[PDB]
């Protein structure tokens, strides 16, 4: 259960970083 | 500005930046004065066109001018349903020519062509004004005043 | 009256409304696939008209220079009010602890999805270049271009996509017990597992039910003003204009008003033949009808309170402007619409005073049909006529409607009435945990007598 | 009852100080007299008006709520008549009787025969195009018309609740309240927003705005309704509530007037976004003046302190199911409904915050102290909660 | 070896089989219904369901990131005059929509997440669907279970204690 | 990026030749100076719209 | 345990982290796609007609 | 379980970093 809250949370991050990076410094 | 044929007239499309209206006024009404008044983009101030585009399709200038911009326009309308003035034109359909080879050549190459879909109106004729600025900026700084 | 006649049982309530669904394809009643038919008909109308709006563009429309909007708006204005009624019965009235709700809830609130659905449209087709409609909507672009959120269409399009949303999962979580009663009659092995992951393996036991009402508390008193706000938000994209019809102060609650008042008339409208078809005579019953008429007759009339706050403001201003608008409404070449407002929105609710009118079938159903024409009208006076004849009157005009703004209309008609038939087909019209609740309610009431 | 007694006298003292003061006001300003108790009669209206309505209200919808503060809404509904006698100063105000009672020029404009009459020295078209309507014979008529109607409404409501006590509860008695109320709701709708027209948007003949009056409509119904928490407090130990109220009437009541306070912003802003986004001249003055000379300030504590602050406090489940925190909320609430009403009606007048004087804060409290001792009087009258009513099983 | 079960036939029933265990000590035991019974849930279940607080955090969350996107995107990085509309906080008018609408989109979507989340509800498979007439759970047929977590982890007095209370059928649910 | 914020690009009026030529370690303070003494006009106007679409 | 097996516990809720991940990836596609260097034609050799070497 | 949910998050992690790197390829 709290293994998972943390696996739900490093995907989220993941993400952000990988959204992130297309939208700003990538050009 | 495109040429719509005269049905498109009769539905009330026609697209022209600048009209003149005669107002037939006095007593008699048989006998009236004739009064001719030229009408295109105010450009005021506080718009009230510019308040009602989602887009931002239509902003203020530095300088004061109404910048309306076609490439951003969706084509709500609302736009000109808040113009007190009515002098904005709508393209309903595609109206400007583009298999006809000498009007394509007729085309002022400073304007663009509007496509169907988006609105125009008086723009001052920004193409002397932004060529006007252009030089001027150029001649202040090739001698070297920043004026 | 009572809002639950007859002795029921909690097994008769789940079989009564769980043998509407559940039925072999080769047992579906004859007078479903005419509506359907009928629907698909009109579908293939909506289709063809849509097809033809993308291929040639607005301009097949009516809309000039002056009446830059026309039935494009007419008609979404009424179908985003049409949902207003359905949205009250099955948030406001949860809060209002009133127990007519619970069996028309279902009916009323899939009226609201495809109601919305079927107005989330207009916004696209009517923009000329409909491709770009998400350049309304704050996406990462290449340019750095923001949406204005100034304009009301900004705040339109941020209300509808939350209506839409919220609306969708309130229904999914109403549905969720539903799917479950569903799973465990399902019978066949394939029909079981599809409502099984919809009801996500509810088992409906406690330390869920309890969180279960608490959410849907919560949601209700969240949707209430999110209903409210939406359709003020549709009176403000007139209402921030500079129009003299326009520019109107009280439009916000009369938008609200008027919303609920074609509700409600649409909804007594498709509820009356559910409820005579199937056998749900003791589940809808004629305090139902009474009530939900008194509802509707009280919303006519502050419509009407509305009109005569604008017959008093144009009276009252000493503006050329507002005077000649209320003459161009009386007098003007557009007065067929004002007069047939007045006649319907404000004489034909009349009969709904009385107690005898309110309790019969045909006059609710001749009375709904006449509201509704009447609320198309009151849009029409609303933005056609006001738009007409503006400030300069050399900027004058006529708006005449083509053909295919009202091809789409009866294609909207049908996309609605698909959506609807496939939905009574599907699943369960009526909400069977909150009427076998009702019914444990009303059994612990005569207990205390 | 002695705790309603108590209220009573506390009332008179307010009401008895409130005009002792407004009547040294008068006699160093005769108008600065009147123009104070226009906006104290139109913040102490809010009280029997809204009690009337929700009365009407709570028939067509029968609830708990409604059956726990009926017949505290009859008593409140009650001093209707006595209300409309006040009105007698007002009405001298904008008749010939000016020229006396120290009144150099009419208490309206519209009343002025300088302005209304073309050729006159002070002639103003928009004001004086409103001349037969807005005139002093009709405005007293509109009036009294208002107040019989909203007299015979009240006292009939509560003649007929008396008479619940006797005998035939359930066939009548309860379902002629009912229709009485249906048509009620319509006719007291249309009687207050023209009186909210006529009283207090008149005063600015240049401005209308007609989502105006409905404001009120919302406003006088959340002052009634923290009025009726605070007296609930108050009475909490009467013998009748502790055998047949419990918390359920207390949180749907707390529940009302979170709604309320929703309501009433709701209805503000509305009518500010839609004059701000269009800037149309004729709509702009208004809200001109209230936001110059320091009246922005007072805006901005409405803004805060009666939406905020109550929409959070109100949130929660605890501060509407426990009375004490309720009317704790209540009182802060009517606190601010003063200063709403104050920065609708005292720009008018003053202009300038600091040329706000003592006869502004002195008529509200000496009026409402005369709303209190009424309704103390009328509720102390007859016994609270019709026990012969059909939905007093609501309260089991 | 999950729990047992008590297949009560009518709702009351349930209510007063409840109330005679947790007198007897039993507990981590749930009740199942077709409706929410109300008093079975104020029995075993009584206290916060933890979506308030879920509800609160994403509005405000939701509230506060549309006044920023607009304040950021209008206000700040592209400061487009519209109107002579202001640039400043004094545009505060025609700000309150969107944030609004915002807010309630966060706070809804967090209710429904939360109750489907906090309940463990997407569980397809439950040991307590294997005693046969739980399909009828949903049509009458209310039942009650004690599982094997119970401190007391009795097994067949458990079954004696149900026996003890009128059962129309005593299962022992297995995984 | 350069309408807005031109102190980073600008250059000495070299451009027509000087390929090789790089932006200097100290790029703000010469850039600040150029865009004063060449009068380059502030961001106000360079982001409007009509400079670039017609 | 009726008309499931056991493991679809685990299945449906991976199911949906599972969705999401690929929601996700859907929009990181299209802006990949929207910002490349083919779909900009951006450090591509046009070849001209004539083979001209700058 | 998160030995799945991470093996599903390094999966959508090396997947994106080929999709960027395909971009600017
Ligand atoms: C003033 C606020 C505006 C508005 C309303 C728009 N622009 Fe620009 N623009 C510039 C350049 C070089 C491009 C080409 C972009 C590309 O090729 O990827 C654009 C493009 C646009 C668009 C997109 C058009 C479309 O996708 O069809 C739009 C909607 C747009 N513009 C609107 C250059 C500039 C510029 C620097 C000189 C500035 C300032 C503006 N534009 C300002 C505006
Ligand atoms: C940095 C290398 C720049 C890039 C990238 C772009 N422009 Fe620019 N622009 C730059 C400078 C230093 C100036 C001079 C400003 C002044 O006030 O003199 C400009 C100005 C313009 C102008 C003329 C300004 C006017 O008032 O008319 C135009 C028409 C213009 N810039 C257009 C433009 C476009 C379309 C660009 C993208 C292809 C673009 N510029 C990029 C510096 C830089
Ligand atoms: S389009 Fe109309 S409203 Fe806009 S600036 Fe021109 S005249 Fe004014
Ligand atoms: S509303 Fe805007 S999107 Fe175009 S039609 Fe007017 S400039």
């Amino acid at each position: 259960v709290k293994p998972v809250f943390l696996a739900v949370t490093l995907t989220g991050m993941v993400a952000f970083l990988l959204m992130v990076w297309l939208f700003a410094f990538y050009w | 500005i495109a040429v719509v044929g005269k049905d498109q007239v009769s539905r009330g499309r026609e697209m022209h930046w600048i009209r003149i209206d005669r107002y037939f006024a006095g007593e008699d009404l048989d006998n009236p004065s004739i009064y001719m008044m030229p009408v295109n983009c105010m450009q005021c101030e506080k718009a009230p066109c510019e308040v009602v585009c989602p887009v931002a399709a239509t902003v203020h200038d530095y300088e004061g001018l109404n910048n309306m911009v076609y490439n951003r326009c969706v084509g709500t309308k609302y736009c000109s349903n808040n113009c007190p003035y009515k002098v904005r034109r709508f393209n309903f359909l595609q109206y400007s020519d583009t298999t006809t080879e000498t009007f394509k050549l007729a085309f002022n190459p400073d304007v663009t062509v509007r496509i169907r879909g988006v609105m125009e109106k008086c723009t001052y004729c920004v193409q002397r004004i932004s060529g006007a600025r252009i030089a001027a900026k150029r001649a202040a700084v090739q001698a070297g005043q920043s004026s | 009256e009572a809002y639950l006649l007859p002795g029921e049982t909690y097994t008769s309530i789940s079989a009564k409304i769980g043998d509407v669904p559940l039925t072999p394809p080769l047992k579906t009643p004859k007078g479903w696939l005419a509506g359907f038919s009928v629907a698909f008909f009109m579908l293939m109308i909506f289709f063809v008209s849509v097809t033809w709006l993308f291929i040639r563009g607005v301009g097949i429309w009516g809309i000039n220079i002056p009446v830059g909007w026309g039935m494009d708006i007419i008609n979404f204005v009424w179908w985003i009010g049409i949902g207003h009624a359905g949205t009250l019965i099955s948030a406001i009235l949860l809060l209002l602890n009133q127990g007519w709700r619970n069996s028309i809830n279902r009916f009323a609130e899939a009226m609201t999805l495809f109601a919305v659905a079927c107005a989330g449209l207009y916004p696209i087709l009517h923009l000329g270049r409909p491709w770009l409609f998400y350049w309304l909507i704050p996406y990462p672009n290449t340019h750095g271009m923001w949406p204005q959120f100034r304009s009301a269409l900004a705040w339109d399009v941020f209300a509808i996509s939350t209506y839409a949303t919220v609306s969708l999962v309130f229904w999914l979580v109403g549905l969720i017990p539903d799917f479950a009663t569903l799973r465990d009659r399902a019978k066949n092995i394939w029909v079981k597992r599809l409502y099984g992951i919809a009801a996500l393996g509810w088992r409906g036991s406690a330390r869920h039910w309890h969180r279960y009402e608490m959410a849907s508390i919560l949601l209700a008193g969240l949707s209430t003003p999110l209903v409210v706000s939406v359709h003020s938000i549709i009176s403000l994209d007139f209402a921030i204009s500079q129009v003299p019809g326009w520019q109107v102060t009280v439009f916000p609650p009369y938008f609200v008003a008027g919303a609920v008042f074609a509700g409600f008339a649409m909804v007594l409208l498709l509820m009356i033949p559910v409820r005579t078809f199937y056998g749900f005579e003791n589940y809808i019953t004629l305090h139902h009808l009474d009530v939900m008429a008194k509802v509707m007759l009280t919303t006519g009339m502050i419509v009407v309170y509305g009109y005569f706050m604008e017959v008093f403001a144009s009276l009252y201003s000493g503006n050329e402007f507002e005077e000649y608008l209320l003459y161009n409404r009386l007098f003007g070449p557009s007065s067929w619409a004002y007069w047939g407002l007045l006649f319907c929105n404000a004489v034909a609710i009349q009969p709904l005073w009385f107690k005898k009118v309110r309790q019969n079938i045909p006059a609710l159903l001749i009375i709904s049909l006449i509201v509704s024409v009447g609320m198309w009208l009151e849009r029409y006076v609303i933005i056609v006529i006001s738009l007409e004849r503006d400030f300069l009157p050399s900027s004058w005009d006529i708006y005449i409607p083509t053909i295919w703004d009202w091809s789409l209309y009866i294609g909207t008609f049908g996309l609605f009435f698909t959506l609807l038939f496939l939905f009574i087909r599907v699943l369960p019209m009526i909400n069977i945990f909150e009427m076998r609740l009702f019914l444990y309610q009303e059994t612990e009431k005569a207990k205390q007598r | 009852i002695p705790q309603l007694g108590q209220v009573q006298m506390l009332g008179l003292a307010a009401a008895v100080i409130g005009i002792g003061v407004l009547a040294a006001g008068y006699f160093l300003s005769p108008t600065s007299f009147f123009e104070s108790y226009i906006y104290g009669y139109y913040v102490a209206m809010t009280i029997p008006l809204g009690c009337l309505g929700f009365l009407m209200v709570q028939h067509l919808t029968g609830g708990a709520w409604g059956v726990t503060v009926r017949r505290m809404l009859e008593a409140g509904a009650a001093t209707l008549p006595i209300m409309g006698l006040l009105f007698i100063p007002i009405a001298l105000g904008y008749f010939d009787t000016y020229k006396a009672l120290g009144l150099e020029h009419p208490l309206y404009e519209w009343a002025n025969p300088e302005v209304v009459t073309p050729g006159g020295a002070e002639f103003d078209p928009i004001i004086a195009h409103k001349v037969p309507w807005l005139s002093p014979l009709w405005v007293t008529a509109r009036i009294a018309i208002f107040f019989i109607i909203w007299s015979a409404l009240a006292l009939t409501l509560r003649a007929w609740s008396r008479q619940q006590d006797a005998g035939g509860d359930a066939k009548k008695l309860a379902t002629r309240m009912r229709r009485l109320s249906g048509i009620g709701v319509a006719l007291f709708v249309i009687t207050v927003t023209f009186f909210s027209f006529d009283v207090a948007m008149s005063l600015d003949p240049h401005w209308f705005s007609t989502i105006y009056g409905a404001h009120y409509m919302a406003n006088a119904g959340l002052m009634t309704l923290a009025f009726l928490a605070l007296m609930m407090s108050r009475v909490r130990d009467a013998a009748l509530f502790r055998e047949y109220v419990s918390v359920k009437p207390i949180h749907d009541i707390g529940k009302l007037i979170f709604a309320f306070t929703v309501l009433w912003t709701y209805m503000s802003y509305g009518q500010l976004v839609i004059i701000w986004s269009g800037d149309v001249a004729e709509f702009t003055p208004w809200y001109v003046h209230r936001t110059q000379h320091g009246w922005v300030f007072v805006a901005l504590a409405l803004m805060l302190f009666a939406f905020a602050l109550p929409f959070f406090v109100l949130l929660f489940r605890g501060t509407k199911r426990n009375l004490n925190t309720l009317a704790t909320i209540a009182g802060w609430i009517v606190v601010m409904r003063f200063v709403d009403m104050a920065w609708i009606i005292l720009p008018e007048f003053r202009e300038h915050l600091w040329d706000i004087a003592i006869t502004d804060v002195a008529a509200p409290i000496g009026l409402i102290g005369l709303v209190i001792a009424l309704f103390a009087a009328n509720v102390q009258q007859a016994p609270l909660l019709p026990l012969r009513d059909p939905n007093m099983e609501q309260l089991q | 070896v999950y729990g047992v079960m008590a297949e009560f036939p009518t709702p009351e029933a349930l209510i007063e089989a409840t109330r005679k265990a947790k007198a007897a000590g039993y507990t981590k035991m749930d009740a199942f219904s077709p409706f929410p019974i109300e008093e079975v849930i104020e029995e075993i279940a009584h206290g916060d369901t933890g979506v308030p607080r879920l509800v609160l955090l994403f509005g405000l969350i939701g509230a506060a990131s549309g006044f920023i996107l607009q304040y950021i995107g209008n206000l700040v990085d592209y400061p487009l005059n519209v109107g002579g509309r202001p640039l400043d906080i004094t545009n505060w008018p025609a700000m309150i929509p969107i944030t609004f609408e915002s807010g309630i989109l966060l706070a809804s979507f967090a209710a429904a997440i939360g109750m489907i989340v906090l309940n463990g509800l997407p569980s397809p498979y439950h040991p307590v669907f294997n005693v046969p007439r739980f399909q009828y759970a949903s049509q009458d047929a209310f039942f009650l279970c004690i599982e094997a977590t119970d401190p007391l982890f009795d097994r067949s007095r458990t079954s004696q204690f149900l026996r003890s209370l009128n059962p129309m059928q005593v299962s022992e649910v297995a995984y | 990026n350069c309408h807005r914020n031109p102190e980073l690009y600008v250059r000495p009026r070299e451009e027509v030749y000087n390929m090789d030529y790089v932006p200097p370690s100290n790029q703000l303070e010469i850039g600040r100076q150029l865009v004063a003494e060449y009068g380059i006009m502030p961001p106000d106007q360079l982001t409007n719209c009509y400079v670039c679409h017609r | 345990a009726q008309i499931f097996p056991r493991n679809a516990n685990l299945l449906s809720r991976l199911s949906i982290f599972a969705l999401v991940l690929l929601v996700v990836e859907g929009i990181l596609i299209l802006g990949v796609y929207f910002r490349s260097n083919y779909f900009r034609q951006v450090n591509v050799a046009i070849e001209q007609p004539v083979a001209f070497s700058h | 379980l998160s030995r799945l949910m991470i093996a599903g998050l390094m999966v959508f992690l090396v997947l994106s970093l080929v999709v960027l790197l395909a971009g600017r390829l």
